[PDB]
């Protein structure tokens, strides 16, 4: 059973909405949560999210953002709207993979920090890439919908 | 009671009351307030006594055995009114139901029984619970039924608006044998009422109630429409429309959906919002997750119906039992109309 | 005579500017004296006019009009429309009736035509929303009655009888 | 404003003369018109004080103790015991009403020291002994109260209304 | 046991200067026990003061002030105007009880002069601007019981049980 995936869904929207500032990051942001999910489910988890990394522009300051965001709920991504919405996709599936006990928030909070361990975080998700694609998929079908809900359409 | 007075009795009361556990517990408190009585005696004095040490204690002891224990006290006179409610509730029901194109089988002081066409039920409920709480969108026979009372052209007849009343619909085949159908509607609304918690509000805060539904099924599709939202029922003088709201809601949903403003999906697609919906608890945004599955399957763009906020975080709280009922209001709202328009094939 | 001015009570937005005589005289029915709302008017086989405020003239024993009673005029472009009538103050069934009056009164009354061109049916209302009963505690109270906002501090006891004895019968068409 | 004193009624004897002139203010209320005891001012929130006779504050309510509203000036011994306070006279604890009364009285109270070093208790006693319910009233009805002597002789209307009415607990102490 | 004083609140800061010692000895009657205040005391007949706040007395049927007990002494100077009691703790009136006895207990009280020269008019007065009511849970609760506000943090469950507990009488002149 799934149910959990939608107050998590529910709890990771509300965290990359009051993330995104400007509200263009919102729709661009809108955009990824209907194209991405497709995506996945029709190439692959491990093309999809080499798309997205390649996409969300992994810099010190970016990922700062992305690990206080996992904690604060007061952080605030900046940088490109693109990336920015980019980067906010990255934290949704990071956040499940998180909260549901795939990849240890130790673990992956360490790879942030470090560029030896961005490649091993990589390294291990392609490990799992068949239980994520299989897990994660009615949560980010529950995303999807939460942005054409509350988002406005561009 | 300390309100059931007047003038100045009221504030006799309206002291006395309290000094109990407020008070020395004896016949001392109103004593030292009891003289307010005696401040209007010479004018055609008649009393034989003044020494009041006893209907001080008398109205003390009263309070005590009813307070000390917090039940009532009955009278004849209590009995006597309530039947006679019962029976002017009797005749304006009487008319509420061939109103409609209905058919009394039983019309009882508290309950009923009748044969109605399935597209006249809801708006005849959403009368009938206000009409028994006593609330009038019109004269029924020649009988006035105002807020609270039931007034006979001049006899302002009192209602029962504080008794709660339960409601039990089915929707049954013609070539459906009665025993059945009889059976499994006294059983459906006689364990209904006795299985079915929901959310409701009690001196402001949150309580989950255990009656005053209006349960529906049509032959495996239950649903249950709660009916006040509210404990006690009508504690204000004009929360004569808290009663029955969530069926006014219904009318304007389904009044719209045939209309062509909404489209036939309306009903196919709420178990895709279904999850979200209950699964948040912030209130806009489940307003917007409502907004957007009310706009997404709109015939045209520019229809605005809105559910109120306070029909979001109830809950049904239905427990052990094999009867299957959601556990979230909109989805009685969307059974509820699955089952009414799918009473017409 | 004496001439009045009934001013009809629903939720209308309208009762601005239609009685005329502010003071002009010496009593006017309608009382507030430290204990609410009295010497309350009450004309039965009537209702309200919505759509430019009226008694609408029907014959039904339960529909009535819950008005108020005050000396005036409307306006000075009326007797048109308007319903003249003159009772020797006596027949009034009042309401929280304190005292009597000058044994005669001319009232001028707010009094529509049935405009009978469609069904009408009674709908009873009452007063409620409180910005209602506070827009026209402001829009009339104010104007007629000087004697509220300066005595009586008690200003919920003559906000309250509203809401539970000003009622009107509506047309909702 | 008229000054209004108070004496208790004990089975003892403490109050023989205690006040200069019978009458002091100019109307009484306080009388006797063949029905028992009249408009008699009553003292709640004190207690009744048998040894040295006096007005002994305690912190219980449930004490009552009846007694009698005389009047006049207060012996020239008082007043730095005494302490008095001065009401609008819808203040008071009347039992017994004959008629109301509106008029700002100076209401002398009696004082005693509540002992502040002992366990004080009551108990409650009306009063009895019939070698008693003979002997208060030859000192203090006679005098003040002008009424007897001179408008009836049929005192035994008052020789049962002492078991009964002026009723304070017991000491002990 | 202790030489106990009192504490009522009035709408205002007007008790706060006879509270010393805050301590005295162990254990109190009245209890705060994470469901606001049990046990709590009030003196009948008393009404509060805004110049000279201490507690008038009357025999006004209708005067009552509430308020907690807490222990020390005002300030061992005066008594030449404020009343003390000793009394065996089977005088009370503990207003929300909950708890038991405290072993004979005396008794202080804020008191004022009855002062017979000026019209007394007392109210009910309730708690209300809870501007004032803060900084007093922060003065009467706080540096004060340690064991209240120490545990539990629901300072809206207590804060109801304050505004309708403490109802008083006041002259507010
Ligand atoms: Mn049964």
């Amino acid at each position: 059973l799934y149910e959990e995936d939608y107050k998590l869904a529910l709890e990771a929207f509300k965290k990359v909405f009051n993330a995104l500032t400007h509200y263009g990051a919102k729709q661009a942001f809108r955009s990824r949560a209907r194209d991405l999910v497709e995506e996945i489910y029709n190439s692959g988890f491990i093309p999809t999210f080499f798309y997205i990394i390649s996409k969300a522009e992994l810099n010190s300051d970016s990922l700062d953002s992305l690990i206080s965001l996992f904690s604060s709920d007061n952080a605030i991504l900046r940088g490109s709207d693109e990336n920015v919405s980019y980067s906010a996709y990255l934290f949704i599936i990071l956040y499940y993979l998180i909260k549901r006990g795939i990849i240890e928030q130790k673990f992956l909070i360490q790879a942030l920090r470090c560029e030896k361990t961005r490649l091993d975080l990589i390294d291990k998700l392609y490990n799992l890439a068949p239980i994520i694609s299989a897990k994660i998929r009615t949560y980010l079908l529950a995303i999807k919908r939460l942005s054409e809900a509350l988002i406005e359409a561009r | 009671l300390v309100n059931a007075g007047s003038g100045s009795i009221v504030d006799y009361v309206k002291t006395v009351l309290k000094c109990i556990r407020e008070n020395l517990n004896k016949c001392s408190c109103a004593e030292k307030i009891y003289s307010n009585e005696v401040a209007k005696v010479m004018f055609r004095v008649n009393v034989e006594k003044a020494n009041v040490e006893e209907e001080v204690k008398n109205s003390l002891e009263y309070f005590e055995t009813i307070l000390n224990e917090g039940r009532i006290i009955v009278t004849p006179a209590w009995h006597v009114s309530i039947s006679s409610a019962l029976n002017r509730g009797l005749l304006v029901e009487l008319e509420l139901v061939n109103k409609h194109k209905g058919f009394v089988i039983y019309a009882g002081g508290d309950d009923l029984l009748a044969m109605l066409p399935v597209d006249e039920v809801l708006d005849f409920i959403k009368e009938s619970r206000r009409a028994f709480a006593g609330f009038g969108t019109e004269k029924l026979g020649n009988m006035c039924l105002e807020n609270g009372f039931v007034r006979i052209n001049n006899a302002y007849y009192p209602s029962l608006p504080i008794v709660g009343r339960s409601y039990s619909v089915i929707i049954a085949h013609y070539a459906d044998p009665l025993f059945f159908v009889i059976n499994d509607s006294y059983n459906l609304l006689e364990e209904g009422k006795e299985i079915i918690r929901y959310r409701v509000m009690y001196n402001g805060e949150y309580k989950d109630a255990k009656k005053d539904v209006a349960i529906f099924r049509y032959q495996g599709l239950t649903s249950v429409i709660p009916l006040s939202l509210k404990r006690p029922i009508v504690s204000s003088v004009s929360d004569f429309n808290e009663i029955a709201s969530i069926i006014d809601v219904i009318l304007e949903l389904k009044k719209r959906i045939d209309e062509g403003r909404i489209s036939v999906s309306l009903l196919y697609d709420y178990e895709k919002y279904k999850h979200l919906i209950v699964a948040s608890d912030e209130k806009y945004l489940t307003e917007f997750l409502v907004k957007d599955w009310i706009k997404r399957n709109s015939l045209r763009k520019h229809v605005e119906f809105t559910i109120d906020e306070k029909l979001y975080g109830v809950r049904l709280t239905i427990e052990n039992y094999p009867i299957k009922i959601p556990n979230d209001l909109i989805s009685n709202i969307v059974y509820t109309l699955r089952i009414i328009y799918g009473g017409e094939k | 005579s004496t001439q009045r001015e009934y001013v009809f009570i629903p939720i209308t937005n309208s009762i601005t500017i239609d009685v005329k005589i502010t003071i002009g005289g010496s009593d006017h029915i309608t009382n507030i004296d430290e204990r609410g709302i009295h010497n309350v008017l009450v004309i039965t086989g009537y209702a309200v006019d919505e759509k430019n405020g009226r008694l609408v003239p029907t014959l039904d024993p339960c529909d009535y009009v819950k008005g108020i009673l005050v000396a005036g005029t409307p306006q000075q472009a009326q007797s048109n429309d308007f319903l003249t009538l003159k009772l020797p103050a006596n027949k009034l069934y009042l309401i929280r009736k304190k005292g009597n009056i000058s044994d005669d009164l001319k009232i001028y009354i707010p009094y529509s035509s049935p405009d009978a061109r469609n069904s009408m049916k009674t709908k009873p209302v009452s007063i409620s929303d409180d910005t209602i009963v506070n827009n026209i505690i402001k829009e009339v109270f104010d104007k007629i009655y000087n004697i509220t906002q300066k005595e009586k501090v008690k200003i919920e006891k003559v906000k309250e009888d509203i809401k539970e004895l000003f009622s009107y019968y509506a047309l909702e068409q």
